[PDB]
RNA sequence: AGCUCUGACCGAAAGGCGUGAUGA
RNA sequence: AGCUCUGACCGAAAGGCGUGAUGA
């Protein structure tokens, strides 16, 4: 059945045949983006009805997901790869796409990959250590325009401080539920909310210590709420960036530890260049003066080594143990460092595997 | 053939280092190993930072060379490991090593000094 | 000195150098282009690019004689594991002008520094990808007549053969480097090469092996075909 | 010439003929707010332009701010009151109106307090509380976030810096200008920016020791500035709460010290009743933590600053003089807090003039 | 024991009390309506409202024999400082149906103790207004008969005649309480008082002033002719 | 007939607390006024409040009846506040006193007491 | 490691002042 | 107040190990 070109969307007959087509009515390179990976578009949502018309059930795709999320939509998909479709195009293009077909599978590749590549810029080690300190910020942020808008909407509502403790749902309920006399069981569920959920609440709206509040009380404070949630939006948008130039830093550390912690590492080194010139000794420990300062400074749970300990290896993994497992991760991060400051070449599946296979052992 | 390796080393000048180790083990402390190596440098306990030719991947020590023209530290390569791993305490292969207090061979040393601060363009 | 003349490969050629020895080269695909700074020499009317073994694998590997080639003019190469372009820079001069290379480099920051060249060199198509997801690409390609795989990479071995299914076609050939610690760096080399071996000819026959050196440690060039 | 009725607005001949006339086509309790409170809209708007077209330059107003802001539109207008106007309608309505009109005037009259009299409440001294201090949290916010905006933005152009030290323009800069090129003469002075300023910056954009940035790390960033761009406006939407609910609470403790520092003293109280119920000693120091040093590394004596000092009268006055000051408007405010807690009786004028006259001196 | 019969002014009632006593009183408008919680009492078919001079000093003034009194059945008067409405719910009672009354008071809190009761009683027009500012509210009054001024102000001397220019009809008069410190605190009483009838006199006939002891200290009532 | 008086005195029971302080300003203190009188309230310090019928703006006590029903202290008007200046230790008028350790009049004082408690409901 | 401003007396006089002086 | 991990030795064997053990 479907596959994609360099210029439209194919679905082919069960045999050979065509069907019918949809041409990319934007950039190609720009929809391609979102097939490839398994995204689904309206290019391709708009040909899926059309195939209905002609009354098809039958749905076969390249991609594990564009059959997934064909079923999380109506129809019943299968994922094949290099299908009769993706067959039929790759397998004599001339057909469908003219004397020249070259030429532009050429256009739309190369420009399609200077859409996923950065420009070229030695400041962006450090651009990453801003957006992880930058969103380690907006977390502050947040935490406190919370608890104005916890206790203040409790005037009004007291009783849901402590009924919605999950604080985006707090926060969302206010934004749209507005006032106490809004809730109901519909919109209240519209949140999340199980249904007992729905029920706990609804019976503290009908009784209720809570002050009153008109048109205006509430439509400055649901005006606090549409606040906190665009800060939410742009924690997401902090985090989308770090795990993009994360690909264009250090793809190594990115792919070994994760695109985070490989940007909190490279975060209390100074940059890139000042983490692989330096030992894996001065590397496994790191946020342990950073995770210490709860004894004798400020106060918390006893003392928590290091930064890279948030490894899921290193914590599924007891006392005793683990220990010998951070002075491992230590080494290899060490290396993907250097690799990602000179070169950026991809050898981390093999450090990552040579890891693995790693301190099996005592216990 | 690396490309972390600046400067075009003797077939000989190197082993004397590869031997300026050996007894300079000896009443003066060494600090085998990659690691321990990059300790020193940073905190200016290394006179002399020899390295392999060999190492591989040749990323590990890569860094050396910048971080020493840093710190301002003469650095030799020695064209095999497994001979400096033998030369410093221990057989098993030794990616570089350098020279805490020279001890055995105080001045010995600085011989591979002077060279290499000419050597280096 | 230098004396210029046909190598036994359509599209390789041989010299004669400043003193008495033999290096191969290249037909410059676009004349004044310079991709890996590289010692380009002239001839008769054109001129031809130095190809070093030290740097190149399968320039090392055709200087050990490799002793099939299916990489000619005219053919169309998917090309994995394709980095800055020194060296996928040679094949391009080679297949030439009705030829066409796929890349894929994985690390984006290494393909960049191709994307330019192809400008001028136009018959290679640089492509952000993971060879591991053959469908991650699965529109930007057309059947190939040969597959290359560099790529040091512990699954290589399977990569080709999951590569040679979308793309590579019936009887084409198809030819990887394999650095055997890339695999396993615990066992043998001439174990793994084996092992290795054997993996590919669940799917291809196993037309060659060649050890890769002096030139590149504990490497070698395997030519598969496609049955 | 222009007056307007509880129905529509009437321009007049200048003998005394009606010319024409626009009815409200919203709610007329809401276009009239804004006319009687001397804002123009465009039932306004669409008249004069109407007038014009007939041949009127003549204009003239009943309000200082609907003529001031008329030429601010071009029109040369003037303000009268019982204007020519005014006097037709007001003189004798059911000409305009039906026999009926004063049961208009009635509806849209009534309809027009509903509107601006906030709902009865006993919570809405504790909703200043929050929002007065919910403005301060903003303010933690805001100092934070341009932090984090400044040295970010400083590594595609350090030198902006200190440029523009401003920080509500520094922010405008990168949220529209964007990337470092996009500068130019005429969008850095829509900016504000003297026209020295548009070449102090032009100069260092052409030369820099700037870092680059392609139009991923610029688009964050400038997702940042966004932020602080609405939070900014978070602050606005803020205070304007502040100074409309002071009505509500108290209408003398605003109009004596200010809404905003009325909301304060209404804050380190607990809150209104406190505030009242308690005497002018315990008024005139309130704020006081910070007077200022002497003792803490050096050596000298204690003594203390509390909120109410920032009152322009007491601020522009001297050493010697002073305190004596604060005595008094200490007095003032319990007394603005009883009548304001019980009554909200408007007292204010009174005692305003009680305190201006009040304890001139000895000096 | 109570009597009641008509009092010398058109809408003021006298009252023979319990004991020996008189007190005035006004035709509650909307029976069953209790304002200010005073004294309604029963008559034949109707009740009156109690008008108490300790409460209203329009009251006061009526009880210490106001000599003439413009608000009468009919009237259109504007209101300044109109406040719960205590004091202006009697002139209600007075004014009647096709009397028209406009009450301006500017503290928020206390005008809309007053919102609830025009519904029942629909001749009074509550405005949330400045009388400082005449033109804020000229679009929801019309010229009136009678302007009455409380609002204890310094200024309130020339609110009356701001307010007159604007509303106050030729002829028509219109009657202001003085409390004479919210004039000056300081200056002498009659001095206040004298001054302010000589502002006064410079748009108006100042027709009238009456002091208001015993009921309030340091008050009194002028009325006074706009020409 | 002010508004901020709760409960309706008698024009002696008042008179005889008028003297009460009048001679409880000797061995045991009173503080003369209403800023200092509210002080005592908050504090405890107060015994009885005594206040005034007379005092406008009627609001510049009318914040003590609530005050001190909530700190638990019984409350008079003395319906001239002239004569409570000068009861106290001056003539100049005292809007309402308090008195902290009657002294003299020591016994002399929870008359009042046992007649605020239910005279006011 | 957490808390409270002070309570008759300035003015030469005029008399201003617990409905707060003066000292902080 | 504001800043530093440890450097040959686990395994019965197999031999794994400075391209980090074991101790933290
Ligand atoms: C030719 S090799 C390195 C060349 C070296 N100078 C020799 O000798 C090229 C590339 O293979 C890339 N690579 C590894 N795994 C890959 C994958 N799964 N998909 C695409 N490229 C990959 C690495 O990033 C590396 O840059
Ligand atoms: C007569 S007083 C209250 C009645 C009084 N208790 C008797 O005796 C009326 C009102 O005047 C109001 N007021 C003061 N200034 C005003 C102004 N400029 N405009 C309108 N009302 C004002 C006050 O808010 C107060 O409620």
């Amino acid at each position: 059945f479907i596959s994609e070109n360099v210029r439209g969307i194919y679905a082919f007959d069960e045999n050979g045949n065509l069907i019918e087509k949809r041409y990319f009515t934007d950039k190609p390179e720009k929809v391609l983006d979102q097939l490839l990976k398994g995204e689904i578009t309206k290019d391709l949502e708009e040909l899926l009805n059309s195939l209905k018309e002609k009354g098809y059930d039958e749905f076969v795709f390249e991609h594990p997901e564009l059959s997934r999320r064909a079923k999380e939509l109506g129809f019943s998909a299968t994922t094949e790869f290099p299908n009769i479709a993706g067959e039929r195009l790759r397998s004599n293009p001339e057909e469908f796409l003219g004397e020249n077909w070259f030429e532009e599978y050429y256009k739309v590749g190369v420009a399609l990959t200077r859409m996923r590549i950065q420009e070229q810029s030695g400041a962006r080690d450090k651009m990453v250590i801003q957006a992880i300190e930058a969103l380690d910020d907006v977390d502050k942020v947040i935490n406190l325009l919370v608890a104005r808008l916890r206790e203040w909407y409790s005037l009004h509502f007291p009783e849901l401080d402590e009924l919605l403790p999950k604080h985006p749902q707090y926060v969302a309920f206010v934004k749209t539920v507005g006032h106490r006399d809004n809730i109901n069981e519909e919109v209240l569920r519209e949140l999340g909310l199980s249904e007992e959920k729905i029920k706990k609440i609804l019976e503290a709206k009908e009784k209720t210590m809570g002050a009153w509040m008109d048109q205006t009380d509430i439509e400055v404070v649901r005006q606090l709420a549409e606040e906190i949630d665009r800060l939410y939006q742009l924690r997401k948008k902090l985090e989308d960036y770090i795990d993009r130039a994360m690909d264009d830093v250090a793809p190594n550390l990115k792919a070994l530890v994760g695109a985070k912690l490989a940007a909190r590492l490279i975060s209390l080194a100074g940059g890139l260049r000042e983490l692989a010139m330096m030992p894996s000794s001065t590397i496994q420990v790191l946020g342990a003066e950073k995770a210490l300062f709860r004894h004798l400074r400020t106060g918390a749970k006893p003392p928590k080594h290091g930064v890279i300990y948030q490894y899921p290896a290193i914590n599924r993994s007891p006392w005793w143990q683990r220990g010998k497992i951070a002075r491992a991760l230590a080494g290899k991060l060490a290396i993907a460092a250097r690799v990602d400051y000179f070169s950026g070449e991809y050898i981390a599946e093999e450090l990552k595997k040579e890891l693995e296979a790693r301190i099996r052992l005592v216990l | 053939k690396p490309s972390y390796v600046k400067f075009e080393v003797p077939k000989e000048l190197a082993e004397k280092a590869l031997q300026a180790v050996e007894i300079a083990r000896d009443t003066g402390k060494i600090r085998k190993g990659t690691n321990e190596t990059t300790k020193a440098v940073e905190r200016g306990q290394a006179k002399l930072v020899i390295i392999a030719e060999d190492v591989d991947p040749e990323e590990i020590v890569a860094h050396l060379p910048p971080l020493c023209e840093e710190k301002e530290i003469p650095y030799i390569y020695v064209p095999s490991k497994k001979e400096l791993g033998a030369a410093a305490g221990i057989e098993v292969a030794a990616a570089s090593v350098a020279i805490i207090e020279p001890g055995k061979a105080r001045d010995l040393v600085e011989e591979i000094a002077m060279k290499v601060k000419e050597l280096m363009k | 000195m230098v004396e210029v003349k046909k190598h036994k490969f359509p599209g390789v050629y041989v010299v004669i150098d400043d003193d008495g020895s033999e290096k191969i080269a290249t037909k410059n695909l676009v004349p004044g282009q310079r991709v890996y700074g590289e010692r380009v020499i002239k001839w008769e009317g054109e001129e031809y690019r130095i190809w070093n073994p030290h740097r190149s694998k399968l320039g090392a590997a055709i200087v050990n004689g490799l002793k099939n080639f299916p990489i000619k003019p005219g053919k169309s190469v998917l090309y994995l594991g394709i980095a800055s372009g020194t060296t996928a820079s040679h094949v391009s001069d080679i297949v030439g002008w009705e030829g066409k290379i796929y890349g894929i480099e994985f690390s984006p920051r290494v393909l960049r520094e191709l994307v330019p060249i192809v400008e001028e060199r136009r018959n290679i198509i640089p492509i952000l990808g993971d060879a591991t997801k053959p469908e991650e690409y699965r529109a930007l390609v057309t059947k190939v007549d040969v597959i290359f795989e560099d790529v040091a990479q512990p699954t290589q071995a399977k990569i080709l053969i999951d590569n040679a299914k979308a793309y590579l076609k019936r009887g084409g050939y198809g030819m990887i480097a394999v650095k055997s610690r890339s695999i396993d760096v615990t066992k043998e080399p001439e174990q793994v090469f084996k092992e290795v071996e054997r993996e590919l000819s669940e799917y291809f026959e196993v037309i060659e092996r060649l050890n890769l050196e002096p030139y590149e440690k504990d490497h070698a060039l395997f030519v598969v075909r496609k049955p």
